[PDB]
RNA sequence: UCCGGCUCUACCUGGCUGGAGGGCAGUGAGAAAAUGUUGUGGUUAGCGGAAAUGGCUUGGGAUGGCCUGCCGUAGACGGUGAGAGCCCGGUACGUGAAAACCCGACGUCUGUCUUGAUGGUGUUCCCGAGUAGCAGCGGGCCCGUGGAAUCUGCUGUGAAUCUGCCGGGACCACCCGGUAAGCCUGAAUACUUCCCAGUGACCGAUAGCGGAUUAGUACCGUGAGGGAAUGGUGAAAAGUACCCCGGGAGGGGAGUGAAAGAGUACCUGAAACCGUGCGCUUACAAUCCGUCAGAGCCCUCGACGUGUCGUGGGGUGAUGGCGUGCCU
RNA sequence: GGCGUCUGGGGGGAACGCGGGGAAGUGAAACAUCUCAGUACCCGUAGGAAGAGAAAACAAAAUGUGAUUCCGUGAGUAGUGG
C-alpha cells in the first residue's frame, strides 16, 4: 500500500503527530500499520496479572515515508523497461527509497 | 443596440459587437421568466419513486379468521393499509414532471434574461480563453479574474472549442454552455455571461434571421 | 474466346454437353462446408496519474476558525480520530493482452455467366383443383344476421386458364385496379432471468423486498400452501489488571478512556408503568373529580428591620357558589 | 415384424412472440342478449426477437399512390347497441 513492513515512516496527525518509528507489521486488508514507538495503549492483561504497554495499529492515510534524505514524502513509481519493475521512488527527490 | 468590447487573453481589444436591440433589450418579465424556470427544474426532476400498494404487497390473499365469532375487527387480508407491513394507500408512483410550454414563452424568457445582463454591463465577448492546443486552467482562470471578479460566471463556447473548454471546467463556479443549449436557468444563476466571439455571432445569426 | 464428344451412324449445314482464358457473387432471403493472413478493432485481469508533514489558536484527535503558499485536461465520489483539490483509494488524462471469444478486412475455397445477347411478325399450348363459386350452421370484422360486402372453420355441392378469374359494402351493366388456390426475406418493433457502469426535490429499521440479522430460515399445515421477529459501545478493545462483599449473579474501591450520565444488558434515552425523599392537604363525610371566589401553611423576587407590605410570582389547597364524560 | 448399426430427440428458463381452448365475481342500479373479455387460467410451440411481407391492395375518374411492420393524427368521429 505505498508503505510496506520494515520501512521508516513519519507520522502525520494525531496525538503522536511528528514522531518518527519502524514499520512492525502492516495490515493490507484494513489499510492500517502499526509502527514502533506510537500509539501506545495500557492493556489490563489477567493470567498473574500485568498492566502491559503495547502499539495500536495506525491507519496508514496518517503516516509518510521518510526519504533517505529524512524528509516525509509522497511516493512514485518508475518503470524499469528492463525487468520490467516498478520501482518506488521518492517525489521530492527521485531518488529510490 | 449595445456595443460589446471585445477583449483577448494578452489583454489588448480586438473590436466591438453590436447586440441587437432586439435580442438584447426586451424589458424582464419576472411571472414569464419564473414559469420559464420552474419548467426546466420539473424536467430535471426525475420521478423514480414508488410504494407497493395493497395489492403489490407479497401474500395477504386469504381472509385471516371467520367475519363472525372471534371477537376481533373484521379483517380481509392480512396487508390490508391499516396493518403493519400492509400497503402503502395513496403512495407515491414513478411519473413524469416535464410540462408543455409554449416556444415563444420559452425564448422570450431568454431574451429577458440575457437582456437584464446587458443593462448592468455584465455581458462579455472574448477572442479565445487560452493559447491554442495546450489547455491551462491558471492562464484562464487569470484571464477571468481580469475580466469580472464575481463569484459565479456562465462561459458560452463553441462546440468545437476544446482548449477553451477543458480550461475553465475545474474552475469552482464556472459553468459552460453552447451557445445552441443557450437556456433561461443557467442564464440567471451567473453573475455575468463570458461569450466568444464566435459563440455570440452565431448565436446573434440564429434568431435574428 | 479455344477444344472435344454427342444431335442413331461417317460426310458439308442448325442445337446439347464437358474441359482451359475473362468477368460476377458468396456464409446472405438470393447454395453450402471450410481454410489461412491481418486490424493499436472490441470484451474478459490491470498500471501510471499534478499540488501543503505550512504557521497561529480550540481541541483526545483537525478534516474547525484566522493567515500564507501550490496543482488544476484533476474543485466527481468515498476513507482517514470532527466540513480535506495538495494524507489514502481515486478522478481528468493517458497506457495495458500470453490466451480465449466477438467484429471486421485480404486471400485459399465455393458457385454462376459466357454453347451467348439485342431488338421484330401471325397462330395453337401454359399460367398452382376437389381449389374458386354456391348452399346449410358458426366465428370475426365499427357492423349483436341486418339490405350484409371482404376474411375464415365444419358438412355437401363443385368451374373456367386470359373476350379467363377476383375485388371496388346486397345485386346488375359499364369503367378502374390485380392476377388466388407455391415458398423464403434483414431494418424500423417488444422484453430483462443474468452481467457491467451509473442516476434519484426515492425509503432509512413498524419504512424499503416477505428477507440490512440463521430468510422463504424459525414456526403452522398430512398436502397444495401460509410465513415472521432481531441493525448503532468506542477513534482504537485500550472489553475494567489488582483488592473487598457474595456460592454465584451483581456490586464498591482502583484503572483504560475526552466521556463508564459509552461496561459487550453498551449512541441519543421520550410516554405509559413502577419506586424512593421532601412541602401542603385529608379519618362527620355524597365528589363527570373541574371551575370562580377563597382562610391557613411552605418557597421565591423586591422595598422597608428584628418582621412587614407589594402595579408581586409559585405549590398546596379548609370552606362556599356553579356544574349531566369525548365521538358516532 | 425381427435383427445389427449411425444421427437425433426427452428436461429447465423471469419477461416478450405465434396458434388453439376459454370462465365468474362485476356494469347494466334486477336480468338472459350485451359488458367484464378473448381478460384470468390451460394447452403446443420456437427465437434473440417472433408474427406480417412483395398486391387476385387501396383509390376514384386525379394520366393518383406502389411489400410488410411500428409510432402520431384521422377519432371517441363515421357507425354499432335489450
Amino acid at each position: 500500500m505505498k508503505v510496506h513492513k520494515g520501512d521508516t515512516v513519519l507520522v502525520i496527525s494525531g496525538k503522536d503527530k511528528g514522531a518518527k518509528g519502524k514499520v512492525l507489521v502492516a495490515y493490507p486488508d484494513r489499510n492500517k500499520v502499526l509502527v514502533e514507538g506510537v500509539n501506545r495503549i495500557k492493556k489490563h492483561t489477567a493470567v498473574s496479572g500485568g498492566i502491559v504497554t503495547q502499539e495500536a495499529p495506525i491507519h496508514v492515510s496518517n503516516v509518510m515515508v521518510v526519504d533517505s534524505d529524512g524528509k516525509p514524502t509522497r511516493v512514485g513509481y518508475r518503470i524499469d523497461d528492463e525487468t520490467g519493475k516498478k520501482v518506488r521512488i521518492a517525489k521530492t527527490n527521485g531518488k529510490d527509497i | 443596440t449595445l456595443k460589446v468590447d471585445v477583449k483577448t487573453p494578452a489583454g489588448k481589444t480586438d473590436g466591438s459587437v453590436e447586440l441587437p436591440a432586439e435580442l438584447f433589450d426586451v424589458e424582464p418579465n419576472i411571472a414569464l421568466m419564473h414559469q420559464v424556470v420552474t419548467a426546466q427544474l420539473a424536467a430535471k426532476r426525475q420521478g423514480t419513486h414508488s410504494t407497493k400498494t395493497r395489492g403489490e404487497v407479497s401474500g395477504g390473499g386469504k381472509k385471516p379468521y371467520r367475519q363472525k365469532g372471534t371477537g376481533r375487527a373484521r379483517q380481509g387480508s392480512t396487508r390490508a393499509p391499516q396493518f403493519t407491513g400492509g400497503g402503502t394507500v395513496h403512495g407515491p408512483k414513478p411519473r413524469d414532471y416535464s410540462q408543455r410550454t409554449p416556444k415563444k414563452m420559452i425564448a422570450a424568457a431568454l431574451r429577458g434574461a440575457l437582456s437584464d445582463r446587458a443593462r448592468n454591463d455584465r455581458i462579455h465577448a472574448v477572442t479565445e480563453l487560452v493559447e491554442g492546443q495546450t489547455p491551462s486552467t491558471k492562464s484562464a482562470k487569470t484571464f477571468l479574474g481580469t475580466l469580472t471578479e464575481n463569484k459565479k460566471v456562465l462561459v458560452v463556447i463553441g462546440r468545437t472549442d476544446e482548449v477553451g473548454a477543458k480550461s475553465v471546467r475545474n474552475l469552482p463556479g464556472v459553468h459552460v454552455i453552447s451557445p445552441d443549449q443557450l437556456n433561461t436557468y443557467d442564464v440567471l444563476n451567473a453573475d455575468d455571461v463570458v461569450f466568444s466571439v464566435e459563440a455570440l455571432n452565431a448565436y446573434i445569426s440564429a434568431n435574428s434571421k
